[PDB]
């Protein structure tokens, strides 16, 4: 069937308004209805805009959609633009063949101030050694841009082996979450004076550090 | 008012049958004036459409999934359900229940039916693989105004795991950090509340784990550190 | 014939809070009046098509009728929500029927505002399906009592919609018939041609 596209990535500044195209490669886009869907990180899809130019009710009147016949697009304005919004939008048509999905356009609101990570460090636990295992947990929030780079510490020594570092994921709160943990174990944490998490984020470090009870 | 529910196995082997039941709530499946499909996305893609029914047994297909799926309706337990026979890597994914926007006709009588989703449910993960469930091990984040405490969720498989505090009555504060995927393939996370230093005598902190792929719940209580 | 120029060309239209029911019964219904005019703005119907409808029989028609704004025509549809379908009309899952709207701006907007159209704003539950609510009690939106006056996070429940004939087409004032078809275990006593 037909092809709809979107752009990959868009940026915009809150209060100013972005439209997403989505152009259907064969027939008229205006032959068959046109919905739109957003999608926050880790959510379900929830409906934005359906037979092109409808909202559900709970949708902000400052989404709008439209149909051009000129491109063979429909598209999604999004007035007076709200950190809320920063999401992934899909548009979706059809024909008596079947439904088609857009690629998806990941929207970005710009203008959120730099916020440095807070660090959280936990030890092992004593039922954790109890088991034989030592896993360092060093949680990284409310960081933004969402960019960070950690580097572990046995005493003063680089740490070379044993870590598992998410990706950074955005928050509810529209900054970034990461968590990196270290495998030890029982006598790597025993043998050592401390161990510390240090996180760099633009070009800053914060560390924490623990210890053997 | 209407609430969609997916359930699913989290696991399916490949070349084995993958079925999914949504449970309805706040509507009935027999209704003649709607649709009820499935709509998949893979880890960091995009969405797909599966397949569409109403109650007088009209289906629509997705042509290229068309001849390993089945989808079916059982009014007595308000139900649709989804099979998907021979299933490869390519099926792993989230899956979505979903009621479509009502079936109508113009004045014209031209009939407008199955075009888009209205309402949505959870999502079910369902991932492709070789192996059986692994429930997680479960270890306290000991605390040293604010304190920091928390629940560190090892060696599980597959996603996901749900974090409550105190039986969902502790929400405020609650920071439930996106799994790691280990080398090995098993996840880990954890789950810190931040709650005030003065409560911690007083106060008790239980997390709440849930891993529904194998059947696991397990209450963790973390106590507060006395060097 | 079936009375439903009296419904459609009626020169008031109730409120959608306290939206107006014929019913009607024992006639010859000719629907072509209906889908062959090109002056409605929406005409969707759920379980039965117009252009089918000369040739079918029903136990009873009812027709439903009120004025909203242009952008809550939308709600008057099964499944749908929103202030309309949750607080003032609400159409069953199962609807069979048909939803006809006009833009009546030349009639019910005035110069200033016409603050005679009112709908509900604030209601404890939902609306039933074909359940009306003409109450007016006094809303309680917090947690001190009302003593039924409105103040402290206590609200009348009814709001006007102050149509005038300058708004935006979304706040423009629509007039809505809804035709219920129904089918009982009884005798057909309304027919097409
Ligand atoms: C309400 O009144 C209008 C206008 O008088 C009616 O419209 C006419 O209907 C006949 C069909 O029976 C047409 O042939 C005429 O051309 C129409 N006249 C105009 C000015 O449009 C309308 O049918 C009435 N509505 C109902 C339900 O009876």
């Amino acid at each position: 069937n037909f092809m709809l596209t979107q752009p990959h990535s868009m940026s915009e500044s809150p209060g100013k308004t972005v439209t997403i195209s989505c152009t259907r490669s064969s027939g008229s886009i205006a032959s068959n209805y046109v919905q739109w869907y957003q999608q926050r990180p880790g959510s379900s899809p929830t409906t934005v805009i359906y037979e092109d130019n409808q909202r559900p009710s709970g949708v902000p009147d400052r989404f709008s959609g439209s149909i051009d016949s000129s491109s063979n697009s429909a598209s999604l304005t999004i007035s007076g633009l709200k950190t809320e919004d920063e999401a992934d939008y899909y548009c979706q048509s059809y024909d008596s063949s079947s439904w088609v999905f857009g690629g998806g356009t990941k929207l970005t609101v710009l203008g959120q101030p730099k916020a440095n990570p807070t660090v959280t460090l936990f030890p092992p636990s004593s039922e954790e050694l109890q088991a034989n295992k030592a896993t360092l947990v060093c949680l990284i929030s409310d960081f933004y841009p969402g960019a960070v780079t950690v580097a572990w510490k046995a005493d003063g020594s680089p740490v070379k082996a044993g870590v598992e570092t998410t990706k950074p994921s955005k928050q509810s709160n529209n900054k970034y979450a990461a968590s990196s943990y270290l495998s030890l174990t029982p006598e790597q944490w025993k043998s050592h004076r401390s161990y510390s998490c240090q996180v760099t984020h633009e070009g800053s470090t914060v560390e924490k550090t623990v210890a053997p009870t | 008012q209407l609430q969609l529910q997916e359930s699913g196995p989290g696991l399916v082997k490949p070349s084995e049958t993958l079925s999914l039941t949504c449970t309805v709530s706040g509507g009935s499946i027999s209704s003649s004036n709607f649709y009820w499909g499935w709509i998949r996305q893979p880890p960091g893609k995009g969405l797909e459409w599966i397949a569409s029914i109403t109650y007088s047994g009209r289906t629509f297909y997705n042509p290229s999934l068309k001849s390993r799926v089945a989808i079916s309706v059982d009014t007595s337990k308000n139900q649709f359900s989804l099979k998907l026979s021979s299933v490869t890597a390519a099926d792993t994914a989230v899956y979505y229940c979903a009621r479509t926007f009502p079936s109508y006709y113009d004045r014209s009588g031209y009939h407008y039916l199955n075009y888009g989703m209205d309402v949505w449910g959870q999502g079910t993960t369902v991932t492709v693989s070789s192996a059986s469930t692994k429930g997680p091990s479960v270890f306290p984040l000991a605390p040293s105004g604010t304190a920091a405490l928390g629940c560190l969720v090892k060696d599980y498989f597959p996603e996901p795991v749900t974090v409550s505090w105190n039986s969902g009555a502790l929400t405020s504060g609650v920071h439930t950090f996106p799994a790691v995927l280990q080398s090995s393939g098993l996840y880990s996370l954890s789950s810190v509340v931040t709650v005030p230093s003065s409560s911690l005598g007083t106060q008790t902190y239980i997390c709440n784990v849930n891993h529904k792929p194998s059947n696991t719940k397990v209450d963790k209580k973390v106590e507060p550190k006395s060097c | 014939l079936c009375p439903f120029g009296e419904v459609f060309n009626a020169t008031r239209f109730a409120s959608v809070y306290a939206w107006n029911r014929k019913r009607i019964s024992n006639c010859v219904a000719d629907y072509s009046v209906l889908y062959n005019s090109a002056s409605f703005s929406t005409f969707k119907c759920y379980g039965v098509s117009p252009t089918k409808l000369n040739d079918l029989c029903f136990t009873n028609v009812y027709a439903d009728s009120f004025v909203i704004r242009g952008d809550e025509v939308r709600q008057i549809a099964p499944g749908q929500t929103g202030k309309i379908a949750d607080y003032n009309y609400k159409l069953p899952d199962d609807f069979t029927g048909c939803v006809i709207a006009w833009n009546s701006n030349n009639l019910d907007s005035k110069v200033g505002g016409n603050y005679n159209y009112l709908y509900r704003l604030f209601r404890k539950s939902n609306l039933k399906p074909f359940e009306r609510d003409i109450s007016t009690e006094i809303y309680q939106a917090g947690s001190t009592p009302c003593n039924g006056v409105e103040g402290f996070n206590c609200y009348f429940p009814l709001q006007s919609y102050g149509f005038q004939p300058t708004n935006g087409v979304g706040y423009q004032p629509y007039r809505v018939v809804v035709l219920s078809f129904e089918l009982l275990h009884a005798p057909a006593t309304v027919c097409g041609p």
